[PDB]
């Protein structure tokens, strides 16, 4: 499908930026993490980043963390993420929807079957932290496919060759990383994108989401005006699961009144 | 793009997050750029030699063998500086963090003897070391955090997972992948993404080049099988490095069978586990059906690792090298019958290796066999764990 596409030529006509939440899928559990999910895109998402339950997600600080094991605390597994996965595209037709995935879980029973399942429940794209570019060639091939868009990371560290690779290779969004490290709402970005955001433009590359480390609506307005076409933020919605999880209704009220506010700061 | 061959048949590779691989390429194009150096290997050299005490014996175990026609050698890597092999490639790697400028080390430890080696080379050559250790290990081999923080390294105890190896090792990637700049992660095996399976053999491969000139000054031939066992990788590849293409050779690495490969609850994904993608590398992993990583098992906190190095995985596929497995109980057969018959106190996870070769006599006493066991570190660090088991036991 083309549903990134249509996503960014919409916001491009309201000339706004697209904000874009990450949780884990299942996180606290099945049920509720599907009710976080739709007030998630009630309260104003355009589009979803959502983590299968990895047993050693390295590219996850410990908020993060937190959210894998309390999933595994429920017992998810990825068949019920894809089973979730298929709930979620059935109530919401438009939405992109990514994978945030670990390359064992792509890797476990054949990446060209697990991509195929992604395009049977309606994934738009996935994304693999684990893979860079110079190991990529299965799992592209395989997504594009099936019809998924390949996401690639452009890290504050990367040179002209890496931009022109990513360009060429990625579909849907390219992902702008803040910073070094890890997920985590603790540590905000500090170096300026604005040279590898007008390259990525320049290179034709799909329109960049910033991400890592995004959890005030001024960091939202602030990737927009740099350039990029929205941002993504997953720490700081998680931990407003993990602060409310004796209360399921305090926590869906105040995930809805902050992914109000940061999609809000994304039109201007 | 990369200077060597990140891949070993299927297996190896780079499986870091993108914003490690600038990381990788540069470790790569230092330790090309030092193999070609003269001073850097007469400084390497210099370590080996004068700092940790290079060339280690190689011992011949009389008693043990008695009435059988095995002749079995030790090659005494308890002897290193610091109480076993881990310090030779900590050396070279240390003097790569120096050339590339960096001020700071990370490394993760299970066996503690890892850390121990990295926080000594850290102080002779003026790095700030920081270590992870799962918190399990800092009970079961105490003695080494006592060490590590004598010599000034910071030590982290690690809660995550099975409180263990892994989980160490987890958290040195994480710190790695915001600290790069800066920090060189000293990983501690022949595992891990490129280059390390290739940096670590290379910084190893003495154990078996020494080896071969002692047995050959000894006994004027080569061993009939030479024997290690395998947490990682590091103690195994650096003794078989040098013996790959004397075909005559075998090759035997032994992984832990912690309670029995039967219970689960052991450290042989080589031979019990499948092909999976983690810790940087695609290698042999325990897994679940659906792609989770397992936690392992080992009595010994040094083989509790729930993967292999890559070069191992590929030497076993093309049957060049074989790899077997050896239970808790076997080991600290092994271990008593070290220290009551030969005056040495093995390590247990060298002990693992040891109690295979003693199986190999046993089995089959008539058959003329010239053996050489990897001794890869002493037990100090185990005999408090000794001590509780047998005691446990009435013995
Ligand atoms: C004496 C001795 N003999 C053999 C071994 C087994 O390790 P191998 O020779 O590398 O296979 C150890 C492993 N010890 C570890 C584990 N080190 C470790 C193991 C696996 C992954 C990362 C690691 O740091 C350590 O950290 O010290 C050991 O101390
Ligand atoms: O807001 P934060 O700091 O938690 O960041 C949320 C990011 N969640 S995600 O799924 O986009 C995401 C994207 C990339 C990741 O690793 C990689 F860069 F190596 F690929 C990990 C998570
Ligand atoms: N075989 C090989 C050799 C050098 C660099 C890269 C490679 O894949
Ligand atoms: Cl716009
Ligand atoms: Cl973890
Ligand atoms: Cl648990
Ligand atoms: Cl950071
Ligand atoms: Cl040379
Ligand atoms: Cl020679
Ligand atoms: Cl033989
Ligand atoms: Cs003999
Ligand atoms: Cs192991």
């Amino acid at each position: 499908m083309e549903r990134y596409e249509n996503l960014f030529a919409q916001l491009n006509d309201r000339r706004e930026g697209a904000f874009v939440p990450f949780v884990t899928l299942g996180d606290p559990g099945i049920e509720q993490s599907l009710k976080i999910i739709d007030t998630l895109i009630d309260a104003g998402a355009d589009a979803l980043e959502l983590g299968v339950p990895f047993s050693d997600p390295l590219a996850d600080g410990p908020t993060i963390q937190n959210a894998n094991l309390r999933a595994f605390a429920a017992g998810v597994t990825p068949a019920q993420c894809f089973e979730m996965l298929a709930l979620i595209r059935e109530k919401h037709p438009t939405i992109p929807i990514g994978l945030l995935m670990y390359a064992n879980l792509v890797f476990n029973n054949g990446i060209d079957a697990f991509y195929a399942r992604c395009e049977q429940v309606g994934v738009d794209s996935v994304l693999v932290a684990d893979v860079p570019v110079e190991e990529s060639a299965p799992f592209r091939q395989a997504a594009l496919r099936h019809n998924i868009a390949p996401i690639f990371i452009c890290p504050p560290n990367a040179d002209d060759d890496l931009l022109r690779q990513v360009a060429s290779y990625g579909r849907g969004y390219t992902y702008l990383l803040s910073r070094s490290g890890v997920t985590g709402a603790e540590n905000r970005g500090a170096l300026p994108l604005h040279h590898l955001i007008e390259k990525l433009k320049e290179y034709h590359a799909a329109p960049a989401l910033q991400g890592f480390g995004i959890s005030s609506p001024e960091q939202v307005s602030a990737a927009v005006r740099a350039g990029a076409a929205g941002a993504i933020s997953g720490s700081a919605i998680v931990k407003i699961i993990e602060k409310n999880l004796a209360s399921p209704k305090q926590m869906l009220a105040e995930l809805r009144s902050f992914v109000s506010a940061m999609k809000a700061a994304s039109r201007a | 793009t990369t200077l060597l061959n990140p891949y070993f048949g299927e297996f190896g590779g780079m499986y870091v997050p993108q914003i490690l691989m600038p990381a990788l390429n540069q470790l790569e194009e230092a330790f090309v750029s030092a193999q070609k150096d003269p001073e850097f290997q007469a400084q390497f050299a210099d370590l080996l030699k004068n700092y940790a005490g290079r060339p280690t014996a190689l011992t011949k175990c009389q008693n043990i063998t008695a009435g059988t026609r095995t002749t079995l050698y030790l090659k005494r890597e308890d002897l290193l500086h610091g109480g076993a092999h881990k310090t030779n490639q900590v050396l070279g790697q240390a003097l790569l963090a120096k050339r590339m400028g960096k001020s700071e080390i990370i490394a993760e430890t299970g066996a503690g003897a890892h850390g121990v080696a990295s926080a000594l080379a850290s102080a002779l050559l003026g790095l700030k070391c920081r270590i992870y250790m799962g918190a399990k290990d800092v009970e079961r081999q105490s003695p080494n955090v006592f060490r590590m923080r004598l010599m000034g390294a910071e030590v982290i105890p690690v809660h995550s997972g099975s409180a263990t190896l892994k989980d160490a090792c987890n958290e040195a990637l994480r710190d790695w992948s915001g600290s790069y700049e800066t920090a060189h992660y000293m990983l501690g095996t022949a595992a891990g993404p490129h280059p390390y399976p290739t940096i670590v053999r290379e910084f190893q491969r003495m154990i078996g080049e020494e080896t071969k000139a002692q047995i050959l000054d000894k006994e004027g031939r080569l061993p009939d099988a030479v024997i290690a066992c395998v947490g990682g990788g590091s103690n195994a590849i650096g003794m078989f490095a040098d013996f790959i293409n004397d075909t005559s050779v075998g090759l035997i690495g032994v992984e832990p069978g912690g309670h029995g490969i039967e219970t689960g609850e052991h450290g042989a994904p080589l031979k019990h586990g499948r092909v999976g993608i983690y810790f940087g590398m695609k290698a042999p992993m325990m897994q679940t059906a659906d792609g989770q990583i397992e936690e392992s098992y080992s009595i010994s906190a040094g083989l509790d690792f729930p993967s292999v190095g890559p070069q191992h995985a590929y030497l076993n596929s093309i049957g060049r090298a074989d790899y077997v497995s050896i239970t808790d109980d076997e080991a600290l057969e092994a271990f008593k019958t070290l220290c009551r018959h030969e005056g040495i106190i093995p390590a247990l996870e060298s002990s693992h290796a040891l109690a295979h070769a003693l199986k190999m006599m046993r089995e089959q006493p008539e058959k003329e066999q010239l053996l050489v066991v990897n001794l890869s570190g002493r037990g100090d660090k185990d005999i408090f764990t000794v001590h509780d088991i047998l005691k446990a036991r009435g013995e």
